[PDB]
C-alpha cells in the first residue's frame, strides 16, 4: 500500500512499533488503547511522540533522542526526493519535521516535560557534540521566535550553560578544547538570530548580583566563563608550561604560538559574540557598557601593590575585556580622524553614568573642585551616553586596571620566583627526626614547590601573552589615538590633528605655583582621571621589553609622542611629577641608541615632527629644573634627570637642528638655559660622593652577611639587610650614572658653547665642582673603591675622569675660567692633574697623547696663573682684604653689611650707589639706605691695622 | 469541548466554550484538580498555551488530549 509505506516510515524516524514484536531496537508502545491501532499514520504522530517523552520508558536521553528523530527525518526526505513516489510521504515527513521541533521547543522551555533528565542533561548532551545538534537547534530556535517565546528558551538555555560551565567540567578554561569551542558555537548559533541579539541582555543572571564577589563575575554571568577563555589562565599556563619548564627557547616559541594562535581565535569569536549583542538594540547595547563598567568599578584594587588576587577577577578575563574593548574602540580612532569628534571632550563634564570616579586623582584638579564642576555644568537629566564616548573611556579604564594589573602581576615575578627559591633551598636543609615534623616539613615544601611552578608556569604564559604582537599592536594604536584624542581635548581651539596645537599654552613662567598652575589648567582635560595618562604609560614602558613590542617601528607612534612632549612641555596639563617621570623614562627608551648604534626607534620623530621638535629640547630643561620640587619616590628627581640626560646627549650627536636648539637657548635664553646648568652643576657636588657612600655602605652590610661567628655588630633582621643592601645598590647606580650623564653633558656643551660655561654665577661654582670631583678621581676617595663588578652600579672611574678632564681642556682658553680655577684654593693643585694623566695612561687609548699635552698644558697656564696672583699678592698686597672696599678698591672708612647680600661696603660707596640705584649692587634686591647694617667690629680691625701702620713708616 | 488533561497516570475531564481564552482553562482546572493559579504549565500540540489566546485558537478537538505539568 501507500498508506502501509508511510505507517512503516515513522515506525523506522521514530523507531517505535504498536503490535509489534521483533526485528529491530525500537520500543513497544504501552499500553494506550486508542494507540493500539493497527493502521498508523500522520496524525498519530502527536500521540506517539507524546508517550515517548512524558509517559517515558527507559527513554533516558529524551532531547537526544529528538534531535536524533530530526536527522532521521532529514535523511529519509534526502532518500525519498529521488524515490517512485516522493509526493505521499511529503504529508508525513512534514508532520514529523512539526512536531520533532515543537518538542524540541518545549523540552528546552520548561523543566518536568519528560521524566527523564531535566535542561542540564541535555545541553550536556549539546556540548558534547554540538555539530550534531546545531541543525536542529537552529530550527528550535526559529520555532520559539516565531512563537513570542525566544527568552523562555534562552532562559532555560542559558543559565543551564552556566551551571555545565562550573559544575559539570572540573575547569572551564582552554585546557578543554572540545567543550569550550562547543560552547561558543553555542552563543555564536543563537546570538546570530537578530530577534535573539536584541534581548540577551535580559537573560536571568546577565547581570551580577548585588553580592557577587568581583571574582565571581567571570564565574555566576552568563557571559562569565567564555570572556575568560585565555591562556594567562593558571592551569593552561602549568598545562602548557609548567609540563616542562626547562625547554630550549626554540620550543618555548612553538608552545607561545599555538597560544598565540588559539587566543586569536578566542578573541574573534567573543567579539563576534559581543558585537551582536551590540547591534541587537540599545538595551542590549547600552547594557554591555552597563556589564563592563560593573566589571571595571570593582576591580580597583587590581592595581594597588599587594592585591587580594582571590577576592579580584582574573587576569584573562579583564584582559579579554580590554580587548574586545580596543576593538570597538578602532573604528573611531582609525588614522583619518574623521570620526575624532564622536567622542564627547565633556564625558566628564557632568556626574558619572557607569564609570565609579569616586576615589579617582584627576590630572589638575582634586575632589572639591570636581564636584564643583559638576554644580556649574551637569547637564539636564536624560542627557546622556553616546555608546561610543562610553566605550572609549570604559577601554581606558579597563587599560588600567585590566592589562595593567596584568602586567604589573607579571613583573613582579622574577622576585618571587627567586625568593621562593631560597626558602625551598632553606626548608630543604632541615633534618627532621620526628615524624610528625618529617610529614609538617615535606608538606611546606611541596606547597612552595607547588607555587614555584605555578608562579614559572603563569610567567611563561603572561609572556606568551605580551609577546603577542598582533594582539598588542592593537591595545598601543588604540593608545596612540587615544593620544591624539587628548591632544585635542587640550587644543583651545578643538581642531588637532586637523590644525597643528600651538604651544606652550600659556606664557612660560620666570615658588609655589601649583596654585597658579592649577588655576590655568585647560578645561575639562585638568578633571579627566589620571588613569588615561597613567595606563597607557604604564603599559609602554613595561611593554618595551619584548623584542616583538607592538611600539617598535609603529608608524603611529608619533601621536603618543606628540602627547607625551605637550605634556612635558606644558606643566599645567599633569601635575603629578611620578607620572611625568614615566614619561621622560619613556621618551629615553626611545632614545637609547640600538644594539648595533643605530638611533634609537623615537628619533626620526624626534626630529621630523614639528609639534615634537618645536618643544621636546625646551619641555626637557626646563623638566630638569622643575623635578626638585619635591619629586623617597623611586621616579625621583635623579631617575628622571638620568632619563633626560640621556634624550640630551642622543639629541645632540644625531639631530642638528636639536644642537642648534641648545646653542640658541643659551645664547637668546641665557636665564632659562643657566638654571638647568646650574642645577645640573649642584647636582655634580655631591653624586660621585652619594654613589661611593652607597658603596662603602653596601661593603658594611656585606660584612656584617659574613660575620657568621657573629657580633653582631646590629644585624637587625637578615631580611632588613638584604633590603637595605639592594637599596644601597640603587641608589649607587642612579648617583654614578647620573654622574657619568652629567659630566658627559659638560663635556659635549663646553666644547660648542665654552662662553656659556664661564659667566659669574657659574665659573666659581664650575671650577670648584670640577675639581672636588677631581680630588676623588685622582685619589684614594676612588682609589680605595673595590667592589666586585662596578659596571652593575654605572661606576667607570676612568669614563669620568677622562670625560671630567676633556671639560677643563673645552675652557682652557676662556680665561675666567683659568682664573677661576688658578683661585680656588680647596682643591686646586698641578699634581691633581700629573696623577691624572698617569691613571688616564692605564686604559690604552683612553687619551691620545695629543690629549694629554693639552691637559698638561692647561694646567700649567693655571699653576702660572697662581704664581702671578700670589707674587701679586705678595709685593702689591699690603691692605688685607676683608678691609677694602668691595667696589672702589679702597680701606673702608665705615664699613656697612648689606641686609640681601651680606656684603660689607664702605657707607659712603652704597650711599653712591643708592643716589641712582635703589638696589643692594651685588643681587639686585630692593635697598634703603637706611637698612644697611654698621659693621663696628670691622671698623675696629680697620682702625687698629691703620694704626699699627702709621706709627712705623 | 470533551478534552482530557493527560500526564502520563491521571486524567481530569473538561468542559469549556470553544471561543472561552486559555486563562479560563487554567482555571476551569485550578478548582476541578488541585493546582494553584501559576502552577499550571499547557502543552498541546506541540506548543505551550498562553493565559490571553482561546482554547479555539488553537483549534482544540473533541476526544482530544491536552499534556499538563506540574510548575514549581
Ligand atoms: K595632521
Amino acid at each position: 500500500s501507500p498508506e502501509f509505506r508511510s505507517m512503516t516510515a515513522i515506525e523506522d524516524i521514530l523507531q517505535i512499533t504498536t503490535d509489534p514484536s521483533d526485528t529491530r531496537g525500537y520500543s513497544l508502545l504501552k499500553s494506550e488503547e486508542v494507540p493500539q491501532g493497527s493502521t498508523l499514520g500522520v496524525d498519530f504522530i502527536d500521540t506517539l511522540l507524546l508517550y515517548q517523552l512524558t509517559e517515558n520508558e527507559k527513554l533516558d536521553k529524551p532531547f537526544e533522542y529528538l534531535n536524533d528523530c530530526f536527522r532521521r527525518n532529514q535523511q529519509q526526505k534526502r532518500i525519498t526526493k529521488n524515490k517512485p513516489n516522493a509526493e505521499s510521504l511529503h504529508s508525513t515527513f512534514q508532520e514529523i519535521d512539526r512536531l520533532v521541533i515543537g518538542y524540541g521547543v518545549v523540552a528546552l522551555q520548561i523543566e518536568n516535560f519528560c521524566m527523564n533528565g531535566a535542561f542540564i542533561n541535555y545541553i550536556t548532551g549539546i556540548v558534547s557534540n554540538v555539530n550534531s545538534y546545531t541543525d536542529f537547534l537552529s530550527q528550535i530556535i526559529q520555532r520559539a521566535i516565531l512563537e513570542g517565546t525566544a527568552l523562555d528558551l534562552l532562559n532555560a538555555v542559558f543559565p543551564t550553560l552556566l551551571e555545565y560551565c562550573n559544575k559539570h567540567v572540573s575547569h572551564f578554561d582552554l585546557n578543554e578544547s572540545v567543550i569550550y569551542n562547543n560552547v561558543l558555537t553555542i552563543f555564536e548559533l543563537f546570538v546570530t538570530f537578530k530577534p535573539i541579539a536584541e534581548i540577551f541582555t535580559k537573560i536571568d543572571g546577565f547581570f551580577a548580583d548585588y553580592s557577587c564577589k568581583p571574582q565571581d563575575f567571570e564565574r555566576k554571568t552568563i557571559l562569565g566563563p567564555i570572556l575568560s577563555l585565555s591562556p594567562i589562565e593558571a592551569a593552561v599556563a602549568i598545562r602548557n608550561y609548567g609540563d616542562n619548564l626547562l625547554r630550549s627557547k626554540q620550543q618555548t616559541a612553538m608552545i607561545h604560538e599555538s597560544l598565540q594562535a588559539e587566543h586569536k581565535v578566542v578573541i574573534d569569536r567573543l567579539f563576534f559574540i559581543v558585537d551582536k549583542l551590540v547591534r541587537g538594540s540599545l538595551n542590549s547595547r547600552t547594557d554591555m557598557i552597563s556589564y563592563f563598567a560593573h566589571i571595571a568599578n570593582k576591580n580597583h584594587l587590581r592595581r594597588a601593590d599587594h592585591p587580594p588576587f582571590k577576592e579580584l577577577s582574573s587576569n584573562g578575563f579583564m584582559s579579554n575585556i580590554t580587548l574586545l574593548l580596543v576593538r570597538f574602540s578602532q573604528p573611531f580612532l582609525d588614522i583619518s580622524y574623521k570620526k575624532i569628534d564622536k567622542i564627547d571632550a565633556n564625558y566628564f563634564n557632568n556626574p558619572s553614568l557607569f564609570i565609579d570616579l569616586s576615589g579617582e586623582t584627576r590630572l589638575n584638579s582634586d575632589f572639591k573642585e570636581a564636584d564643583a564642576f559638576y554644580d556649574k555644568n551637569r547637564k539636564t537629566a536624560d542627557s546622556k551616553p553616546n555608546f561610543i564616548s562610553d566605550c572609549f573611556f570604559l577601554t581606558l579604564t579597563y587599560l588600567h586596571y585590566g592589562l595593567g594589573g596584568t602586567l604589573s602581576f607579571e613583573e613582579k615575578m622574577g622576585s618571587e620566583i627567586k625568593a621562593l627559591k631560597e626558602e625551598i633551598e632553606k626548608v630543604k636543609k632541615i633534618a627532621a627526626n620526628h615524624d610528625v615534623f618529617a610529614r609538617f616539613i615535606t608538606a611546606q615544601l611541596s606547597k612552595m614547590e607547588k607555587a614555584l611552578k605555578t608562579t614559572e608556569s603563569l610567567r611563561f604564559a603572561l609572556q606568551g601573552f605580551f609577546a603577542h604582537r598582533s594582539l598588542q599592536l592593537e591595545v598601543f594604536d588604540f593608545i596612540c589615538g587615544a593620544s591624539t584624542f587628548l591632544i585635542r581635548v587640550v587644543d583651545p581651539e578643538h581642531e588637532f590633528p586637523f590644525k597643528q596645537i600651538k604651544l606652550p599654552l600659556i606664557p612660560d613662567q620666570i615658588v609655589d605655583n601649583a596654585d597658579f598652575l592649577r588655576a590655568h589648567a585647560p578645561v575639562p582635560f585638568k578633571y579627566y582621571p589620571e588613569f588615561v595618562v597613567e595606563g597607557p604609560v604604564n603599559y609602554s614602558l613595561y611593554i618595551s621589553k619584548y623584542q616583538t613590542s607592538p611600539i617598535f617601528r609603529n608608524p603611529r607612534l608619533g601621536s603618543f609622542v606628540e602627547f607625551t612632549t605637550m605634556v612635558l612641555r606644558c606643566p599645567e596639563l599633569v601635575s603629578n611629577p611620578h607620572l611625568k617621570g614615566k614619561l621622560v623614562q619613556l621618551l629615553s627608551v626611545g632614545a637609547m641608541p640600538l644594539t648595533d648604534n643605530s638611533p634609537g626607534f623615537m628619533m626620526d620623530i624626534f626630529e621630523h615632527d614639528e609639534l615634537v621638535n618645536k618643544n621636546l629640547l625646551y619641555a626637557l630643561l626646563d623638566f630638569y629644573v622643575i623635578v626638585e620640587k619635591t619629586g623617597s619616590q623611586f621616579y625621583d628627581k635623579f631617575n628622571s634627570r638620568y632619563s633626560i640626560s640621556i634624550i640630551l646627549e642622543e639629541l645632540y650627536y644625531k639631530i642638528p637642528s636639536y644642537k642648534n636648539q641648545l646653542i640658541w637657548q643659551s645664547q637668546n635664553n641665557a636665564d632659562f638655559f643657566v638654571r638647568f646648568v646650574a642645577r645640573m652643576l649642584n647636582d655634580l657636588t655631591f653624586l660621585l660622593d652619594e654613589g661611593l657612600s652607597n658603596l662603602a655602605e653596601v661593603h658594611n652590610i656585606q660584612n656584617e652577611l659574613d660575620n657568621r661567628a657573629r657580633g653582631a655588630p646590629r644585624e637587625e633582621e637578615d631580611k632588613e639587610l638584604q633590603t637595605r643592601l639592594a637599596s644601597a645598590s640603587r641608589q649607587a647606580k642612579s648617583s654614578c650614572g647620573l654622574a657619568d650623564k652629567s659630566m658627559k653633558l659638560f663635556e659635549i656643551y663646553s666644547k660648542d658653547i665654552p662662553a656659556a660655561f664661564v659667566t659669574p654665577e657659574i665659573v666659581y661654582r664650575l671650577a670648584s665642582m670640577l675639581n672636588y670631583n677631581l680630588e676623588s678621581l685622582v685619589g684614594p676617595k676612588c682609589g680605595e673603591l673595590k667592589v666586585k663588578d662596578p659596571q652593575s652600579y654605572s661606576f667607570n672611574p676612568k669614563d669620568l675622569l677622562k670625560a671630567l678632564t676633556t671639560v677643563y681642556i673645552n675652557l682652557s682658553e676662556q680665561s675666567e675660567f683659568i682664573s677661576a680655577v688658578a683661585k680656588d684654593e680647596r682643591s686646586f693643585n698641578r699634581n691633581l692633574f700629573v696623577r691624572a694623566v698617569d691613571i688616564l695612561g692605564r686604559k690604552t687609548g683612553l687619551a691620545s697623547p695629543e690629549f694629554i699635552e693639552k691637559l698638561l698644558n692647561f694646567a700649567n697656564k693655571a699653576e702660572e696663573q697662581r704664581k702671578a696672583d700670589e707674587e701679586e699678592d705678595l709685593e702689591y698686597g699690603d691692605v688685607p682684604d676683608e678691609f677694602l672696599d668691595p667696589l672702589m678698591y679702597t680701606i673702608m672708612k665705615d664699613p656697612v653689611i648689606l641686609p640681601a647680600s651680606k656684603m660689607n661696603i664702605d657707607r659712603s660707596t652704597i650711599k653712591a650707589h643708592l643716589l641712582s640705584d635703589s638696589t643692594d649692587p651685588f643681587n639686585r634686591m630692593p635697598l634703603k639706605l637706611e637698612d644697611v647694617t654698621p659693621n663696628e667690629e670691622l671698623r675696629q680691625k680697620i682702625l687698629c691695622f691703620k694704626k699699627q701702620k702709621k706709627e712705623e713708616a | 469541548l470533551n478534552i482530557h488533561i493527560k500526564s502520563g497516570q491521571d486524567k481530569w475531564e473538561v468542559n469549556v466554550a470553544p471561543e472561552s481564552t486559555v486563562l479560563q482553562f487554567k482555571e476551569a482546572i485550578n478548582k476541578a484538580n488541585g493546582i494553584p493559579v501559576a502552577n499550571q504549565r499547557l502543552i498541546y500540540s506541540g506548543k505551550i498555551l498562553k493565559d490571553d489566546q482561546t482554547v479555539e485558537s488553537y483549534h482544540i478537538q473533541d476526544g482530544h488530549s491536552v499534556h499538563l505539568v506540574k510548575s514549581q
